């Protein structure tokens, strides 16, 4: 019925403890923002 | 000597708030971490 809810942070996972790496990540647009909302919708549907 | 290394940046931050037309008060949800910042 329920699947294990996993919220993966794409800011920390992709670039560990690095602002300069995250500065290059912002050039990719919503790839971080969109995938984080995709896993967010999964955790919400598992609750529903 | 032997020193264990535990990475920093514990947990995420989730904002819990009612609607805009209700109130502007918010409740911050710290995930999987003890009260620290406050
Ligand atoms: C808030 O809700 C009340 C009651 O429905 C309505 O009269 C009012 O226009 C709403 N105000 C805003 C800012 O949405
Ligand atoms: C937060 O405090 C509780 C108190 O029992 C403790 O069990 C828990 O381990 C603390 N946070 C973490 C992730 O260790």
């Amino acid at each position: 019925v329920s699947m294990t809810k996993t919220s993966v942070d794409c800011t920390m996972y992709i670039c560990g403890d690095s602002t300069e790496c995250s500065n290059l990540l912002l050039q990719y647009g919503s790839f971080c923002t969109q995938l984080n909302r995709a896993l967010t919708g999964i955790a919400v549907e598992q609750d529903k | 000597e032997i020193l264990d290394i535990t990475p920093c940046s514990f947990g995420g931050v989730s904002v819990i708030t009612p609607g805009t037309n209700t109130s502007n008060q918010v409740a911050v949800l710290y995930q999987d971490v003890n009260c620290t910042e406050v």
